Protein backbone atom coordinates (compact mmCIF):
# COMPACT_ATOMS: atom_id res chain seq x y z
CA UNK A 1 0.00 0.00 0.00
CA UNK A 2 2.90 2.40 0.62
CA UNK A 3 6.71 2.42 0.59
CA UNK A 4 7.15 -0.35 -1.96
CA UNK A 5 10.94 -0.17 -1.68
CA UNK A 6 10.46 -0.05 2.14
CA UNK A 7 14.07 1.14 2.57
CA UNK A 8 14.25 4.67 1.09
CA UNK A 9 11.60 6.85 2.76
CA UNK A 10 11.84 5.08 6.13
CA UNK A 11 15.50 6.11 6.40
CA UNK A 12 14.95 9.50 4.73
CA UNK A 13 12.56 10.35 7.57
CA UNK A 14 15.17 9.29 10.14
CA UNK A 15 17.98 11.31 8.53
CA UNK A 16 15.80 14.41 8.10
CA UNK A 17 14.74 14.16 11.76
CA UNK A 18 18.40 13.82 12.75
CA UNK A 19 19.46 16.88 10.75
CA UNK A 20 16.48 18.83 12.13
CA UNK A 21 17.62 17.98 15.66
CA UNK A 22 21.19 18.96 14.74
CA UNK A 23 20.16 22.36 13.35
CA UNK A 24 17.87 22.94 16.33
CA UNK A 25 20.85 22.32 18.62
CA UNK A 26 22.96 24.62 16.44
CA UNK A 27 20.33 27.38 16.77
CA UNK A 28 21.23 27.86 20.46
CA UNK A 29 22.98 31.23 19.98
CA UNK A 30 13.40 24.47 24.19
CA UNK A 31 15.34 21.31 24.99
CA UNK A 32 16.97 19.78 21.92
CA UNK A 33 16.95 16.21 23.24
CA UNK A 34 13.33 16.06 24.42
CA UNK A 35 11.26 18.91 23.01
CA UNK A 36 12.54 18.79 19.41
CA UNK A 37 11.50 15.17 18.86
CA UNK A 38 8.09 15.77 20.45
CA UNK A 39 7.40 18.84 18.32
CA UNK A 40 8.61 17.10 15.15
CA UNK A 41 6.33 14.11 15.78
CA UNK A 42 3.39 16.30 16.83
CA UNK A 43 3.70 18.65 13.86
CA UNK A 44 3.63 16.08 11.05
CA UNK A 45 0.77 14.14 12.67
CA UNK A 46 -2.46 15.37 14.22
CA UNK A 47 -1.80 13.34 17.37
CA UNK A 48 0.37 15.13 19.93
CA UNK A 49 10.07 30.61 20.03
CA UNK A 50 11.50 32.48 17.05
CA UNK A 51 13.60 29.47 16.04
CA UNK A 52 10.55 27.19 16.04
CA UNK A 53 8.55 29.56 13.81
CA UNK A 54 11.28 29.83 11.17
CA UNK A 55 11.69 26.03 11.06
CA UNK A 56 7.92 25.41 11.03
CA UNK A 57 8.16 25.45 7.20
CA UNK A 58 8.44 21.63 7.40
CA UNK A 59 4.64 21.56 7.73
CA UNK A 60 4.44 21.75 3.93
CA UNK A 61 6.32 18.46 3.56
CA UNK A 62 4.33 17.06 6.49
CA UNK A 63 0.93 17.78 4.93
CA UNK A 64 2.15 16.62 1.51
CA UNK A 65 3.30 13.30 3.00
CA UNK A 66 0.03 12.88 4.91
CA UNK A 67 -2.03 13.56 1.77
CA UNK A 68 0.07 11.15 -0.28
CA UNK A 69 -0.23 8.45 2.39
CA UNK A 70 -4.00 8.75 2.72
CA UNK A 71 -4.47 8.87 -1.06
CA UNK A 72 -2.32 5.75 -1.50
CA UNK A 73 -4.19 3.91 1.27
CA UNK A 74 -7.54 4.86 -0.29
CA UNK A 75 -6.54 4.05 -3.89
CA UNK A 76 -4.58 0.80 -3.35
CA UNK A 77 -7.61 -1.32 -2.42
CA UNK B 1 10.90 3.71 -5.86
CA UNK B 2 11.17 5.33 -9.29
CA UNK B 3 11.97 8.90 -10.36
CA UNK B 4 8.40 10.17 -9.87
CA UNK B 5 8.02 10.36 -6.09
CA UNK B 6 11.77 10.68 -5.59
CA UNK B 7 11.77 13.90 -7.63
CA UNK B 8 8.49 15.19 -6.23
CA UNK B 9 10.11 14.85 -2.79
CA UNK B 10 13.57 16.16 -3.68
CA UNK B 11 12.19 19.37 -5.20
CA UNK B 12 10.43 20.37 -1.98
CA UNK B 13 13.38 19.09 0.09
CA UNK B 14 15.74 21.37 -1.82
CA UNK B 15 13.33 24.26 -1.43
CA UNK B 16 13.07 23.67 2.32
CA UNK B 17 16.83 23.34 2.81
CA UNK B 18 17.47 26.51 0.78
CA UNK B 19 14.87 28.34 2.86
CA UNK B 20 16.49 27.11 6.07
CA UNK B 21 19.93 28.21 4.86
CA UNK B 22 18.66 31.67 3.83
CA UNK B 23 16.37 32.40 6.80
CA UNK B 24 19.08 31.63 9.37
CA UNK B 25 21.54 34.18 7.99
CA UNK B 26 18.71 36.66 7.32
CA UNK B 27 17.48 36.54 10.92
CA UNK B 28 21.07 36.65 12.20
CA UNK B 29 21.69 39.86 10.23
CA UNK B 30 18.34 41.27 11.40
CA UNK B 31 19.21 40.55 15.04
CA UNK B 32 22.67 42.08 14.61
CA UNK B 33 21.13 45.22 13.10
CA UNK B 34 18.55 45.44 15.89
CA UNK B 35 21.22 44.99 18.59
CA UNK B 36 23.91 47.12 16.93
Amino acid sequence: FSASVWVMMFVMLLIVSAIAVFVFEYFSPSFTIGKAIWLLWGLVFNNSTTSKIMVSVWAFFAVIFLASYTANLAAFM
Amino acid sequence: TFENMAGVFMLVAGGIVAGIFLIFIEIAYKRHKDAR
